[PDB]
RNA sequence: GCAGUCAAGCGUUCAUAGCGACAUUGCUUUUUGAUUCUUCGAUGUCGGCUCUUCCUAUCAUACCGAAGCAGAAUUCGGUAAGCGUUGGAUUGUUCACCCACUAAUAGGGAACGUGAGCUGGGUUUAGACCGUCGUGAGACAGGUUAGUUUUACCCUACUGAU
RNA sequence: GAGAACAGAAAUCUCCAGUAGAACAAAAGGGUAAAAGCCCCCUUGAUUUUGAUUUUCAGUGUGAAUACAAACCAUGAAAGU
RNA sequence: AAAUAUGUAAGAAGUCCUUGUUACUUAAUUGAACGUGGACAUUUGAAUGAAGAGCUUUUAGUGGGCCAUUUUUGGUAAGCAGAACUGGCGAUGCGGGAUGAACCGAACGUAGAGUUAAGGUGCCGGAAUACACGCUCAUCAGACACCACAAAAGGUGUUAGUUCAUCUAGACAGCCGGACGGUGGCCAUGGAAGUCGGAAUCCGCUAAGGAGUGUGUAACAACUCACCGGCCGAAUGAACUAGCCCUGAAAAUGGAUGGCGCUCAAGCGUGUUACCUAUACUCUACCGUCAGGGUUGAUAUGAUGCCCUGACGAGUAGGCAGG
RNA sequence: GGAAUACUGCCAGCUGGGACUGAGGACUGCGACGUAAGUCAAGGAUGCUGGCAUAAUGGUUAUAUGCCGCCCGUCUUGAAA
RNA sequence: GAAAUUGUUGAAAGGGAAGGGCAUUUGAUCAGAC
């Protein structure tokens, strides 16, 4: 007939639970603590119909600006035409989780501070930037019991 | 092109639970070292689970002929891809060098079976040491005692665009 | 045209499954003819003249590698005797002597990828029927040479 | 005739696709009103205390 | 076309996963040459007059080959387009079909050659009648009648002439 | 599935198995087992005042929905809703 | 459960220590948000780049599009009806594809010199009738992507291979000799003796010889073949694979590898060098535009002048500037 | 056993032939050679010589030759039509 | 007393159009100047 653009259209595989992961949710979801400035990923739960995000925000990452009784407000950048608009979604905490890369970066910050303080207490200056992968250096390859074995191409179907 | 012969010795990358990996050697007929190492990784990827970024080249050397002025007979085993399927062939080439026999074989495959370089594998080159082990009659007809033949109808090129006598094809 | 696109999908599916069954059959043939020394040192329940002494330490396995190399010398001898005077030899003779010398060069370098015979590899080999994943889990396929094994 | 998305990405990338500006001190409207009222009273108290002690 | 038996290649070395050329039988009887008065035709924008070329997929004429080909008369093939291929009748018209004569009455193309070379009918209206539909004005590519396009002295081509 | 007078596909009772193969007004998809299903008890939050946000989007209107605030209530032992 | 495509982070608006505010929150001296004071720059927290960065006002034209590779939906199907991503034509010349909106190369101020791209080097036509190894003879050969379409199959045309066999105990071809006996096996037939048919398919002697491979006679005969032997003396036979060639169906004015023509090519496959030439690249001059800068002395001029340095220059609808 | 020569690479090694260009206009800079005044190929061409002084070079114009060049304006995805 | 268009004289070109661009030859014609 006509086209349809309802609020949950084209979401048949997106909102279903995984294999043998049905039923209720575990309590560490409800026992986690969010703060203004935390970085969160959005992954919707099909078993919790209130506080559910739109299908555009599945797999997006944003910043917390607001904490309420059972919910969290998140900022997302959305591309509309030739610019980005900031969007404010107020979601239940059963549809979000902390981003792990923020945790790795904060641990990197702590290790950077510890390394700089220990280098200052040692009397030297050490470099704290990460480096990309480098080309290899020279070596010797000894042939003590490792004589090279000559290979050849194989015929079509003779030894088959 | 005018080919050379290289030995290429390569290896995996040493890692945890595999220290000192086994070395593998090949003989590649190629016109420069870049094509030599590319053909090495082609054959090693077809025979083992090693990539060019999973392994490293240990050694690349060029092999010369031991006796470059001595006329030898070579048997060459090849396989190739035609328009329908893929086949094995055996051929015989009488020449002075392995790279010379390989060049004549590539020209012969292009002329007779329309097979390009990308669809030919040299399986083996070997020297046939004794006579009466020569299967091809086109090679056998040059291994006769006191061989003699003429060259009739000699054609000479010239300059000057005009000649002043009729030519003569005597020889 | 009376073909559209459904005929093209049909011929694509049939030609693909044909070509893939061919190449798969060829790879299993290559693996079976590659893993023949394993079946040789497997056979007679690991050489049933010695099915009591389950050790095979460092000279028995060298003898077994040599016997696997020269297992086909009877056909080569018979072909030398049947080779006529004014005739080039047969392709079987040339390729069998090629197999002979190309195994003997590998023997001179590092004999054969055989079982370790220093662990429970002998038990796993006796209980390793025909599958290609004995290498994937429990191989111990450490090689030896024609001397002190290493 | 009916619909096409031809040329639209090229048009969008002519003048670039820009991120919005982000400021220190965002707007507190849309935040919870209890927090907003108490934050106002805490800010006025801190200003009075700094004007008292801080000369 | 459907159904079954095959069986060389096959599923780039497997026959019976799954194809499957050449074959082979079945199914379609007023099933002992019977009935069938039938053109069960097709065709609506073309048809006819005049005139010229080209194709070969050859009807006749020339020369060959095969056939249980006695002779005579035919049948089936090969080369071959040098040369011919009619007069009438008849349904709106044409093909097809009939009547003859004939060595033979082959098949096609050239804007389904030749709708401002010429003509019947259309494109192409306005008058009128019948049938059917519509309350009506009207409609119908249902039927029947009557009905206005009208260069050449120009350039080239062609035919002749200085 | 195994048992019980009339009892016979199939009436009522008893036990065992049973991840949902049932039900949840209507199309289809998703969700749900000490429940969102079935049976009971109490009720009117299907109330008042107005802002913010999401979808369609010009980030206009209409429709629908989300999360708080300030009141008044319901239910429950309660946390809660 | 890939590949390709996709969100975020990689710090000074940061981290740490100490303790100020509140009407929010805690059982609380707890927190939450925002702070005072103090410490932390040769790297301030991966790479590469950055033609200045950020912001505002106002207004033109347009709102018929089309083509190509790839992925797709509906219609046997179309140069049929529709979508996705990128690149183009429209808006665009130049070198090449003889000719062409869209292909290949490359985008454009006026000139000089040098070098090249794509494409070429018998003559038209600038440039090797180069060098090298082979293949092919067509009574419509074949000659360069888009693009001017044809296989399986058949060939006693040629080239190269693969697998089986036979062979000095003599292979293949040819000449010559043998090719026997129960038995004219059994039915059918007027008669069919190996040879109109149905049944059949055995046995002996052999070095070998069929209850018969064909020709033959009314039926017999005779001959041949299958199979053995003598003579001659070196390799031979089958099936199959794939290169080039011929056939693998052509329609009507006279005609098209672009034309002439070309046959150990001037064709096809492959290889190595030399050479030719675009508005492209490099260097130089000149014009203009943009940007960054220098210059106080009035007697000498235009401080809107004079001068130094660097980069750039296609264009329809349309905008603005100088004449 | 002792060499040579190929092939690839380097030289802040030498040296012959040909073509195109000469922007700028007092000094200022960086250098080189010489113990130093000086000299120089070091922030862009000077030196010497000949002929002719007018239709000789050059312009304009009419043609000839080589190669290239479809009729303008307009609507259109698409104009020599 | 312009142009379209026409006559006479002089010069030139012309084997199925004419006109244009780059370059030079030939003929005619012309300024500057040392
Ligand atoms: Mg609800
Ligand atoms: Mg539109
Ligand atoms: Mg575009
Ligand atoms: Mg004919
Ligand atoms: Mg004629
Ligand atoms: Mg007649
Ligand atoms: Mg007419
Ligand atoms: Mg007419
Ligand atoms: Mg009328
Ligand atoms: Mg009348
Ligand atoms: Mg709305
Ligand atoms: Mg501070
Ligand atoms: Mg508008
Ligand atoms: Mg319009
Ligand atoms: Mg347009
Ligand atoms: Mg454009
Ligand atoms: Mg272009
Ligand atoms: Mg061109
Ligand atoms: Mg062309
Ligand atoms: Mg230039
Ligand atoms: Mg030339
Ligand atoms: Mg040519
Ligand atoms: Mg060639
Ligand atoms: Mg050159
Ligand atoms: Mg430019
Ligand atoms: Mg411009
Ligand atoms: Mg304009
Ligand atoms: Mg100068
Ligand atoms: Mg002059
Ligand atoms: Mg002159
Ligand atoms: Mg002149
Ligand atoms: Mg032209
Ligand atoms: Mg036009
Ligand atoms: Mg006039």
């Amino acid at each position: 007939m006509g086209k349809s653009h309802g609020y949950r259209s084209r979401t048949r595989y997106m909102f279903q639970r995984d294999f043998r992961k049905h039923g209720a949710v575990h309590l560490s979801t409800y026992l986690k603590v969010y703060k203004v400035g935390d970085i969160v990923d959005i992954k919707a739960n099909g078993s919790i119909q209130k506080g559910m995000p739109h299908k555009f925000y599945q797999g997006k990452t944003g910043v917390v600006y607001n904490v309420t009784k059972s919910s969290v407000g998140v900022i997302i950048n959305k591309m509309v035409g030739n610019r980005y608009l900031e969007k404010r979604l107020n979601l239940r905490v059963e549809h979000i989780k902390h981003s792990k890369c923020r945790q790795e970066f904060l641990e990197r910050v702590k290790a950077n501070a510890a390394k700089r303080a220990e280098a200052k207490a040692q009397g030297v200056a050490v470099q704290l930037k990460r480096q990309p992968a480098q080309p290899r250096e020279s070596r010797i390859v000894s042939t003590e019991g490792n004589v090279p074995q000559t290979l050849a191409p194989v015929p079509y179907e003779t030894f088959i | 092109a005018h080919f050379k012969e290289y030995q290429v010795i390569g290896r995996r990358l040493p890692t945890e639970s595999v220290p000192e990996p086994k070395l593998f050697r090949m003989r590649i007929f190629a016109s420069n070292e870049v094509i030599a190492k590319s053909r090495y990784w082609y054959f090693l990827q077809k025979l083992h689970k090693v990539k060019k970024a999973s392994g490293e080249i240990v050694s690349i050397n060029q092999i010369n002929e031991a006796h470059p002025t001595k006329v030898k007979n070579f048997g060459v085993w090849v396989r190739y891809d035609s328009r329908s399927g893929t086949h094995n062939m055996y051929k015989e080439i009488r020449d002075v060098s392995r790279v010379a026999a390989v060049e004549t074989l590539y020209q012969d495959m292009a002329a007779r079976h329309r097979a390009r370089f990308r669809s030919i594998h040299i399986l083996k080159v070997a020297e046939i040491e004794k006579t009466a082990d020569v299967k091809r009659q086109y090679v056998k007809q040059f291994l006769t005692k006191d061989l003699k033949f003429p060259l009739p109808h000699r054609v000479q090129k010239s300059t000057k665009t005009f000649s002043y006598k009729r030519p003569s094809t005597f020889y | 045209h009376p073909k559209g696109r459904k005929y093209e999908k049909l011929v694509r599916a049939t030609m693909r499954e044909d070509k893939i069954a061919a190449k798969k059959k060829l790879h299993q043939d290559k693996r079976v003819h590659e893993l023949a020394r394993v079946k040789f040192m497997q056979d007679v329940v690991n050489s049933d003249t010695f099915k009591g002494q389950p050790i095979f330490d460092h000279a028995h396995t060298r003898e077994f590698i040599q016997s696997f190399i020269e297992r086909d010398d009877t056909e080569l001898d018979e072909l030398k005797k049947k080779r006529r005077s004014n005739r080039p030899p047969s392709n079987r003779q040339v390729l069998l002597q090629q197999r002979r010398d190309q195994e003997l060069k590998e023997f001179k370098a590092g004999f054969l990828c055989p079982d370790l015979s220093d662990a429970k590899n002998m038990e796993f080999l006796r209980n390793w029927n025909g599958t290609f994943g004995l290498l994937n889990t429990l191989r111990l396929i450490r090689i030896n040479d024609k001397g002190e094994q290493v | 005739k009916n619909h096409t998305a031809h040329n639209q990405t090229r048009k969008a990338h002519r003048n670039g696709i820009k991120k919005p500006k982000t400021y220190k001190y965002p707007s507190l409207k849309g935040v919870d009103p209890k927090f907003r009222r108490n934050h106002k009273h805490a800010l006025h108290g801190t200003a009075k205390a700094l004007a008292a002690a801080k000369k």
